[PDB]
RNA sequence: AAGCCAGAGGAAACUCUGGUGGAGGUCCGUAGCGGUCCUGACGUGCAAAUCGGUCGUCCGACCUGGGUAUAGGGGCGAAAG
RNA sequence: AGAUCUUGGUGGUAGUAGCAAAUAUUCAAACGAGAACUUUGAAGGCCGAAGUGGAGAAGGGUUCCAUGUGAACAGCAGUUGAACAUGGGUCAGUCGGUCCUGAGAGAUGGGCGAGCGCCGUUCCGAAGGGACGGGCGAUGGCCUCCGUUGCCCUCGGCCGAUCGAAAGGGAGUCGGGUUCAGAUCCCCGAAUCCGGAGUGGCGGAGAUGGGCGCCGCGAGGCGUCCAGUGCGGUAACGCGACCGAUCCCGGAGAAGCCGGCGGGAGCCCCGGGGAGAGUUCUCUUUUCUUUGUGAAGGGCAGGGCGCCCUGGAAUGGGUUCGCCCCGAGAGAGGGGCCCGUGCCUUGGAAAGCGUCGCGGUUCCGGCGGCGUCCGGUGAGCUCUCGCUGGCCCUUGAAAAUCCGGGGGAGAGGGUGUAAAUCUCGCGCCGGGCCGUACCCAUAUCCGCAGCAGGUCUCCAAGGUGAACAGCCUCUGGCAUGUUGGAACAAUGUAGGUAAGGGAAGUCGGCAAGCCGGAUCCGUAACUUCGGGAUAAGGAUUGGCUCUAAGGGCUGGGUCGGUCGCGGCCGGCGCCUAGCAGCCGACUUAGAACUGGUGCGGACCAGGGGAAUCCGACUGUUUAAUUAAAACAAAGCAUCGCGAAGGCCCG
């Protein structure tokens, strides 16, 4: 059955540290915990290994990436960014 | 410690110059050879008689034949 | 019950002083002191997890007095690297050589007009 | 350990002998294993690749930036954090870039920068919430933390 | 302790040596003045320097 | 706690039930560490700070050996001079 | 005569306080002048495996062991002693140090400094003194030919001395016996590591085959030419070696904490067979003890594999306690590798042990007989191995040392009973120096002491029980904690009980008491929705006799149509709603009967509720009067700083 009712993986922490504080660590702690879809083999096999680092347990690529997700929007935005620039320095 | 398998082994390892002495245990089941080299004891194990006694007589001169009865 | 002691002046629990029980022909428990569990290599290729094969597995010095054979395997990067590296490799090699030759052959007839 | 900012081993053939280079490159974010960099004049921008900042274009952003033309990487270290190539002039080879505290700063056009941004993603977004997890934080960099008024 | 060094050993051996009682033909010698060793040293009421 | 299985109800969104799982500066509580109260004992003591019962904590900012570093207007201090 | 005068000595107090923390002693005998205390025997107890047991580290330093003494000391005594005196005792290639580096310490260059010096540790250094390679030579000499040596060429960044761990890294020793005191060190027996072999110690490998002319009945020989730095497997990889430098690449060393499973061992438990004891008032085929095989080899189980081959999977399948895995190759079939501490074997029974005897060498590793057997269990406990997970704004050493690979500079011989070479088998020699006794604590250490304090670890039985709890016991140990005897006043210290009332006591329920385990129900306000919560409240609990449920192993044939009372194919038949036999743990639920309603019978073991203040919580704090509301904390906010910098030392 559903066990809470909508705390889910901070209730680990209990009563502590005030319900706001454990609403923002919830939707970071379950970015952090999932397992993405590794873009090189195509296996949901690539999770975190430390801060910043995105092991696949498959293809036993590493990637660097965000501290909590796999990739932030921030860095997307800087790859294509970077690609326009170079083919617009490129003809 | 070694075991020689079979019996031409054991004559020409009882024919070596480390050779000091060859022990013979009558066991209730078998008879073993034992002879000590410089570094290993090799044992011949012999299930029957006749051919243990065969050795006996076949075993090589000037090397202690000490028998363990 | 038989309880038991060390046998060294090494009285603690380090990674050093480990001991299994042994029975005596004199019927009694002692420590016999083991020695540390040897890992067999790992591959060049610094990719597949999986240790080599083929390959004694005992520590580093022990090495010293084995035999050739029972340290590498009979192929090329043998002991040292894995099969399926060692394909990819050969393959990897060759695919590579033979696109050199093709843009070679490709600027060369490219070159045909002025 | 220490910083937040993963680390990059990567490997280069030396061009006098031989042998192999083995660098410590700050990781940009999106390189992986296995990915060929490149360094120089003419590398081409992608990410991971250094070059130097007079030849990137004048909205580029670099993560490993040197403050002076031939030291290493200065500025842009920490996890997160970007540059961004602002404007240039060919005369006297000056570059100018935005850092990451939103100053401006006029740089020599040769001082070579890693192109992205540096991986760790936005760490300080998540609270500490024990003062167990701030302790272990601190052990691994210095003895400052728990701090009396 | 029983791990011990040579030097330590060499000054505790030393010690050992001279803890030990006057010769009684000490006292029959000719303006001797000396009753007894009063540098004698118990190992549980005093303790060496080291 | 998350994750997972099955059954059921729903047009969907999803929901309910029973299991599984074994998280946590989580709870009771040994050893350990500490030291609340009796303002108990003792108070020319066993002791120049100890003892008895009762107690706080007991997977962590945990306890601890050894090796090192910091020396006097200096050190070191989750701070009591 | 004074100075709480200085040093020394002596009184009253006073034969006084006191010799009261941790249950406990008793009987007989011996020695002896002398016995509450010594020794022996018997009995009663305690520690109760997280010990009052067995061993170490630090520290001590001879306290260890034997003999003797009874001066002083052991706060009573002593015939005893950790006292005193006289002697004796510590044996190593394989146990440590030694070697490596760690945090760090620290020379030189340089810099500073009046100066002793100190800053700095790669920084302002001409910082490599080495090398199998090639050449020039001296022939030193068994001048064949390889070993010497000087110089030249080439190559050579540990880019930094050195020190730093008896718990980190670090090759390789085990079994039995032996002393008054030593043993993994001595003796016996089995091994093993490292180093060396120049005149090469023995084998084996390399490596000894084809072609053509001839002779020869064939087989087989002669001459010539050409190969020959091994071989097998589709593969994983295998075989006993398996040429090779400078150089390069890689591995091992070399890695946290926690969870859950599984394999192995040791211990525990159960059923028998022996041997020896115990009980026998009655019963008990009974109760207790004991019932081995080291290292190192070989073989085989067993465990693991993210290793290979065939093949191609949806009606998706496989699979774990959980997971998880698959067209990037599932399931299935067949292989390969690693570990192998388990079993068997050599060691090995000759030793050891248990028993029953026989000789004596005042004190024999004496001699002899018999035995050392067969099984079954498991969420058991402890080690170990493995698999798979979780956690981290924490990612959990380095270096000596050893090995593999890439490359092919070179070396080796002209077909010889051959060469260079060899990580293969056997043989030969060596392993120096230092430590090693004992205590390791209610008596060998520190605390002025034989001080209720302090002081780092290892092993770990039976019952009860959730349990390394408490309580009782076995192995082992001890004598009640620096004295005894006789009484049983007050006051005390520690522990109990108390009719009726139930906080009226007191600053204050201080102290004590109530509750307590487990099972079945049942649980409020409030809430950050996680909690509160064992809320609160209620019922049951023994013994005995049963009843149900929860599993594992094998075998299911229709038969002589025939001869390897047995076997190859087949006419020869329908367990397919699964049976038959055997074996096996604990656990749960229910029922009857039953006791003076007693049953978590000892032990273990929350009193509860309604509120107010403060601090969010967990954490920390005045060692020796304050544990708190104080400090810390996450969170929030502000400030400085782009390195010629901010803050700070000097
Ligand atoms: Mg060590
Ligand atoms: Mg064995
Ligand atoms: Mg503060
Ligand atoms: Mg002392
Ligand atoms: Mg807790
Ligand atoms: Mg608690
Ligand atoms: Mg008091
Ligand atoms: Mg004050
Ligand atoms: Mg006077
Ligand atoms: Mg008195
Ligand atoms: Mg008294
Ligand atoms: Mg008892
Ligand atoms: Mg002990
Ligand atoms: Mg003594
Ligand atoms: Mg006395
Ligand atoms: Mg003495
Ligand atoms: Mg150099
Ligand atoms: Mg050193
Ligand atoms: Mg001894
Ligand atoms: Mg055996
Ligand atoms: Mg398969
Ligand atoms: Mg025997
Ligand atoms: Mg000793
Ligand atoms: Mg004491
Ligand atoms: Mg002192
Ligand atoms: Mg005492
Ligand atoms: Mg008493
Ligand atoms: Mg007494
Ligand atoms: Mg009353
Ligand atoms: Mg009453
Ligand atoms: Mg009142
Ligand atoms: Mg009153
Ligand atoms: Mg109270
Ligand atoms: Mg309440
Ligand atoms: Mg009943
Ligand atoms: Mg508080
Ligand atoms: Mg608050
Ligand atoms: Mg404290
Ligand atoms: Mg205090
Ligand atoms: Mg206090
Ligand atoms: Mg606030
Ligand atoms: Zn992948
Ligand atoms: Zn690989």
């Amino acid at each position: 059955a559903k066990r809470t009712k909508k705390v889910g993986i901070v209730g680990k922490y209990g009563t502590r540290y005030g319900a706001s504080l454990r609403k923002m660590v919830k939707k970071i702690e379950i970015s952090q915990h999932a397992k993405y879809t590794c873009s090189f083999c195509g296996k949901t096999k690539m999770k975190r290994r430390a801060v910043g680092i995105w092991h696949c347990g498959s293809c036993m690529k590493t990637v660097a990436g965000g501290a909590w997700t796999y990739n932030t929007t921030s860095a997307v935005t800087v790859k294509s960014a970077i690609r326009r620039l170079k083919e617009l320095k490129d003809q | 410690p070694r075991k020689i398998e079979e019996i031409k082994d054991f004559l020409l390892t009882a024919r070596r110059k480390d050779a000091k002495s060859v022990k013979i245990k009558k066991n209730k089941d078998n008879v073993k050879f034992k002879v000590r080299c410089s570094r290993y004891l090799y044992t011949l194990v012999i299930t029957d008689k006749e051919k243990a006694e065969k050795l006996k007589q076949s075993l090589p001169p000037g090397l202690a034949v000490k028998e363990l009865k | 019950v038989q309880r038991l002691t060390y046998r060294r002046r090494l009285s603690y629990n380090t990674a050093s002083n480990k001991t299994r029980l042994s029975r005596t022909p004199g019927n009694r428990i002692v420590y016999l002191y083991t020695k540390k569990v040897g890992k067999a290599p790992k591959s060049a290729c610094g990719v597949c997890p999986g240790r080599l094969r083929g390959v004694r597995a005992v520590r580093p010095k022990v090495l010293m007095r084995l035999s050739k054979t029972k340290k590498h395997v009979s192929r090329a990067y043998g002991g040292s690297m894995c099969a399926k590296c060692v394909r990819d490799r050969i393959k990897r090699a060759f695919l590579i050589e033979e696109q050199k030759i093709v843009v070679k052959v490709l600027k060369a007839q490219a070159q045909s007009q002025k | 350990p220490g910083r937040g900012a993963p680390l990059a081993k990567v490997v280069f053939r030396d061009p006098y002998r031989f042998k192999k280079r083995t660098e410590l490159f700050i990781a940009a974010e999106g390189i992986h294993t296995g990915q060929f960099v490149y360094c120089g004049k003419k590398a081409q921008l992608n990410i991971g690749n250094v070059l130097p900042v007079g030849t990137m274009p004048e909205g580029t952003i670099v993560c490993c930036l040197e403050e002076k033309p031939g030291d290493r990487g200065k500025l842009a270290r920490a996890s997160g954090n970007y540059a961004t190539v602002i404007s240039h002039n060919p005369e006297t080879k000056k570059t100018r870039v935005k850092l990451p505290s939103g100053s401006k700063k006029v740089i020599s056009s040769a001082n070579r920068a890693v192109v992205g941004v540096v991986a760790g993603g936005g760490r300080i977004d998540k609270p500490i919430l024990k003062a167990g997890r701030a302790y272990h934080k601190y052990k691994a960099k210095r003895n400052c933390w728990p701090r009396v008024r | 302790s029983s791990h011990k060094t040579f030097r330590i050993k060499r000054f505790l051996a030393k010690k050992q040596k001279q803890n030990r009682p006057i010769p009684q033909w000490i006292r029959m010698k000719t303006g001797n003045k000396i009753r007894y060793n009063s540098k004698r040293r118990h190992w549980r009421r005093t303790k060496l320097g080291l």
